[PDB]
RNA sequence: CCCAUGUCCAGGUUGAAGGUGCGGUAAAACGCACUGGAGGACCGAACCCACGUACGUUGAAAAGUGCGGGGAUGAGGUGUG
RNA sequence: GGUAUGAGUAGCGAAAGACAGGUGAGAAUCCUGUCCACCGUAUGACUAAGGUUUCCUGGGGAAGGCUCGUCCGCCCAGGGUUAGUCGGGACCUAAGCCGAGGCCGAUAGGCGUAGGCGAUGGACAACAGGUUGAUAUUCCUGUACCAGUUGUUUUUGUUUGAGCAAUGGAGGGACGCAGUAGGCUAAGGAAUGCAUGCGAUUGGAAGUGCAUGUCCAAGCAAUGAGUCUUGAGUAGAGUUAAAUGCUUUACUCUUUAAGGACAAGUUGUGACGGGGAGCGAAAUAGUAGCGAAGUUCCUGACGUCACACUGCCAAGAAAAGCUUCUAGUGAGAAAACAACUGCCCGUACCGUAAACCGACACAGGUAGUCGAGGAGAGUAUCCUAAGGUGAGCGAGCGAACUCUCGUUAAGGAACUCGGCAAAAUGACCCCGUAACUUCGGGAGAAGGGGUGCUGACUUCGGUCAGCCGCAGUGAAUAGGCCCAAGCGACUGUUUAUCAAAAACACAGGUCUCUGCAAAAUCGUAAGAUGAAGUAUAGGGGCUGACGCCUGCCCGGUGCUGGA
RNA sequence: GGUGAAAUUUUAGUACCUGUGAAGAUGCAGGUUACCCGCGACAGGACGGAAAGACCCCAUGGAGCUUUACUGUAGUUUGAU
């Protein structure tokens, strides 16, 4: 997969708010993308510096409207940490 | 009181999977009738 | 020698067992283990074959030399050991070129024996010689019935078998059940009996201790209902009730015979018994 | 029922064989102490079982609960595959 | 399908709550407080499975909740699971499974070799604290470790070649049960050891008073209770080819040692750090923040050294990782330091459960770990600690009857099919203990005595003395006994859910088959079990410990032999 | 006060005695007793509820079992080829 398509967008919530203060970014990722890719797609996109990645996958969660029931799409969330003397990302 | 039922994922798939009834001729034939019904759910 | 276990219990009660005075070691070597799973009397289909087997203790096969066709160089007996598999015991022996194996220990064996094996041996115990070489009226074990296929007689604890005489390739041996037959010229024979001779006088004393020995109940079949057996059925105690005996599959259990009537071996069978 | 591989059995009690010492003897058998720690051994929780009885009997439960009961290092319990 | 009747009846599922204040349209039922009560080898703390969002926050009160409801494991809206080191994969194999060719077979397929898959086992590198409403050995802080990468410096090797190294030779990994010694350390207890805070009106107490707390990794360095082990050399044979590795045969010397291999733990450093009784802010909580002491003595682990030792018979995985050896491969290697790289999956929450299996927020069932104090042998028992809980209908009344429980005059089995049920016995110490016996037993037979408190005195178990009560294992929890007969020897096993027994099994006995491609059994067969067993073995029938015994009949029927 | 089933049920304004009757009637006959509606209690009756009696018999029903029932047959064995 291209570079471009690894990352989806960012996460943007009380937690990754917080995150942010200590200059870890999260983003919802492909699926399919180890953090190792996800380093290479952040740097490429941002030309930051990354420290660490960490990972996680999201599981489906069901939900309903009125008489359907269903799933929400799974999702994979990396969490990014730059280095410190590094720029910062400004979404 | 012990009941008959002992749920196990492992074993459920073991026994009911889909590779299960796939390696077996009359296993085929499950799957056959259960897409010939228009089960949602074919294998276990 | 057999040890008598006082009355401490019931189930010590009339209990005997060997006290292994024989027995010089209990550290089998390393090398000659091999796993052995307990099979409980079940085959290839998973269905009981044999009735009345599994359970019990766990063992390692030790992997006997019953070939004994190694006759450049001779053995030194290094210890008598326990075997878990059979009824007799076994022999570590070192090769002088440092070729280590178990033999069946015959009776009289020693911790120290220098043994050898092939047609040049001498006539004396634990030595192994083909057939033609052992001379008449000699007490011999492990006897191969085809040439390097390696002892398939007389190897439980106290068995022996005899030399009569040589009739053209075949020599004339009477075996431990009495039967009186043709050997293979070829094949080869241990000079001696196996050792261990008191192992049948062992009172076992306990269900247990055959649980043990991976034995399980006996069920008679006149205590069953007629569906598992054709003993089966009758009010209270009955008698047999029918013409003969017979086992679950309705084979006769008394007298009948079931030897192949047309087995090859019947020409070399000089005596029968058992 | 079996196979492979794990795992569990509070705490007490009794004191088998063997060994040692001193007696005994030609040597012994053998006697007495001590030591030794055997057992489908003993008492008893957990654990497993299910003997009596009451109750329950449109139940708390499609077989249980209460009070008692048996086994509890074994032919033992139990997990995973 | 709808709706009646029974009925406004049965039932509302094993238990403690009370009141004040609050919230709100509304509260026995939600929140807060206080006291009270319940669990505590647990009703606590973890975790595997299973569930699969039930977790958190903010709203909601239709339905669900056996009542109510402002509340909820429910509904709505948002959010939450972060790891080179944890568990799994990129490592290993067991049972078993699959199975190239192959073998077998009306078809279908069955079996099976090489080769694999497959943990419940083997192997394997980090810890303590902090932090959020919800995750943390995963984030952060500090300090580590494992594999590898790039570069710098330092050494030494360039084919008489260091080094690397087999899929090959090896070693190793590597294993049972029981029994106690011993060492260490959790842990526990005590103290007029230390620190901090207090002097208490209900009569008394400023001291021998009260309450509370009383120490911390991995790593690294050094040591270490201890544990196991003989160590050489000469000459030979071997290790499909080689070896300096390894196996081994002889032979010399050694062996209370020697050398070697292991080792719980300890001390220091990690740590000027972190926790810590308690004190305790503002701009509105007990939250920032600050922060004392860390001693001695007693007990002391089947937790650990460690299956170390001893004994036993029933005799107790495999493979890889790993370590060696050459064969081969080699031009470069290694060290120090610096910088840097390290993927996938799980990781929320419940989890002796209202969130698992039981149709239920059901008195059942659910593997493993930790599981404190007093008295105590104890994880029993009673009450408690840390912690958790008051259990999803209530208010009265205090009839019959039913259930569960307590006490009963005199009698004491008269009850009844039957002492069913209940009562009584019950712990520890001491005295004592029959027939019979297979000499072990029977026994805890039986039958008796003692038990509290306070001084004196002790050989440390008592003794003497005194004292109080109806009663001293003052509560709780721990046999009723004896005589005799039948049956079964015994411990065991069984009709899950009306039978636990005299039934089955059993050790022992006997008969018989079976000479090994055994008999026997599964299968059309191949292929298996029997057995990697071999007549002291294996199959089958019957009997059923042990003791004494087991008589007569072979005409019949079977079996065996004859022919 | 709140919540709220169930089995059953041809419609029921559903007494007693003696009698009658498919021979044991709340319901028929004759006589006797009895104002209307409940509540707490008890079980004699409603041949009370539950289950299309299991005992018994029957059906040219079924199933399991036995054997010197009949007819077959796997297996085993003997000969020919
Ligand atoms: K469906
Ligand atoms: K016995
Ligand atoms: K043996
Ligand atoms: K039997
Ligand atoms: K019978
Ligand atoms: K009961
Ligand atoms: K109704
Ligand atoms: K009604
Ligand atoms: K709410
Ligand atoms: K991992
Ligand atoms: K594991
Ligand atoms: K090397
Ligand atoms: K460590
Ligand atoms: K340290
Ligand atoms: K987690
Ligand atoms: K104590
Ligand atoms: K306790
Ligand atoms: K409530
Ligand atoms: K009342
Ligand atoms: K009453
Ligand atoms: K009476
Ligand atoms: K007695
Ligand atoms: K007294
Ligand atoms: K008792
Ligand atoms: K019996
Ligand atoms: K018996
Ligand atoms: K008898
Ligand atoms: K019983
Ligand atoms: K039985
Ligand atoms: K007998
Ligand atoms: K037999
Ligand atoms: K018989
Ligand atoms: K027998
Ligand atoms: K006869
Ligand atoms: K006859
Ligand atoms: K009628
Ligand atoms: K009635
Ligand atoms: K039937
Ligand atoms: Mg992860
Ligand atoms: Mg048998
Ligand atoms: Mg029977
Ligand atoms: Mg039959
Ligand atoms: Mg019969
Ligand atoms: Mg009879
Ligand atoms: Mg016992
Ligand atoms: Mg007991
Ligand atoms: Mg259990
Ligand atoms: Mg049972
Ligand atoms: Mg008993
Ligand atoms: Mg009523
Ligand atoms: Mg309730
Ligand atoms: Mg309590
Ligand atoms: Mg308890
Ligand atoms: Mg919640
Ligand atoms: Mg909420
Ligand atoms: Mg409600
Ligand atoms: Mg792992
Ligand atoms: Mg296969
Ligand atoms: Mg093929
Ligand atoms: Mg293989
Ligand atoms: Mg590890
Ligand atoms: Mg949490
Ligand atoms: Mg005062
Ligand atoms: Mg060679
Ligand atoms: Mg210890
Ligand atoms: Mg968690
Ligand atoms: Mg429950
Ligand atoms: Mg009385
Ligand atoms: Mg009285
Ligand atoms: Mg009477
Ligand atoms: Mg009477
Ligand atoms: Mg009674
Ligand atoms: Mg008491
Ligand atoms: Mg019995
Ligand atoms: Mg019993
Ligand atoms: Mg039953
Ligand atoms: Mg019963
Ligand atoms: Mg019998
Ligand atoms: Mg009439
Ligand atoms: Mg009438
Ligand atoms: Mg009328
Ligand atoms: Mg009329
Ligand atoms: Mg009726
Ligand atoms: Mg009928």
């Amino acid at each position: 997969m291209e570079l471009l398509d690894v990352i989806k967008r960012p996460v943007i919530t009380e937690k990754s708010m917080l995150a942010m203060d200590e200059k870890k970014y999260t983003f919802e990722v492909d699926t399919r993308a180890n953090k190792t890719l996800v380093k290479q797609a952040v740097e490429s996109a941002f030309d930051v510096k990354v420290a660490n990645v960490n990972i996680l996958n999201v599981r489906p969660k069901f939900k309903r409207m009125g008489k359907y029931a269903g799933y929400t799409k799974k999702r994979r969330k990396a969490i990014v940490t730059l280095t410190e003397d590094s720029k910062e990302i400004q979404l | 009181m012990k009941r008959t039922y002992q749920p196990n994922k492992r074993k459920r798939q073991k026994v009911h999977g889909f590779r299960k009834r796939m390696s077996t001729k009359n296993g085929r034939r499950v799957l056959a009738s259960r897409r010939r019904k228009g089960r949602k759910v074919i294998s276990a | 020698a057999i040890k008598k276990y006082k009355p401490t219990t019931n189930g010590r009660r009339n209990m005997t067992s060997s006290d292994f005075a024989e027995i010089t070691t209990s550290t089998p070597e390393k090398s000659l283990l091999q796993p052995l799973k307990n099979n409980a009397g079940r085959n290839n289909n998973g269905r009981i074959t044999v009735r009345h087997q599994g359970g019990g203790h766990k063992r390692q096969y030790r992997v006997i030399d019953f070939k004994r066709n190694k006759d450049n160089v001779a053995a030194v007996v290094k210890t008598i050991e326990y075997d878990p598999n059979r009824s007799a015991n076994i022999a570590l022996v070192h090769y002088e070129d440092g070729v280590k194996a178990y033999i069946l220990a015959p009776k009289g064996l020693e911790v120290g024996m220098r043994l050898v094996s092939g047609p040049e041996a001498d006539i004396k115990v634990g030595n192994a010689l083909p057939l033609e070489n052992i001379p008449v009226g000699t007490v011999i074990h492990n006897i191969e019935m085809k040439p390097g296929k390696g002892g398939q007689l007389i190897r439980s604890a106290g068995t022996s078998a005899q030399v009569l005489g040589k009739e053209g390739k075949y020599v004339l041996i009477r075996l431990n059940s009495g039967e009186v037959r043709m050997i293979l010229a070829t094949c080869r024979a241990t000079i001696g009996s196996v050792g261990n001779e008191q192992h049948e006088l062992i009172n076992i004393g306990k269900a247990g201790r055959s649980r043990w020995m991976r034995k399980r109940p006996t069920v008679r079949g006149s205590v069953m209902n007629p569906n598992d057996h054709p003993h089966g059925g009758g009010e209270g105690k009955t008698p047999i009730g029918r013409k003969a005996p017979v086992s679950p599959w309705g084979q006769p259990a008394i007298g009948y015979k079931t030897r192949n009537k047309k087995a090859k071996s019947d020409k070399l069978i000089v005596r029968r018994r058992t």
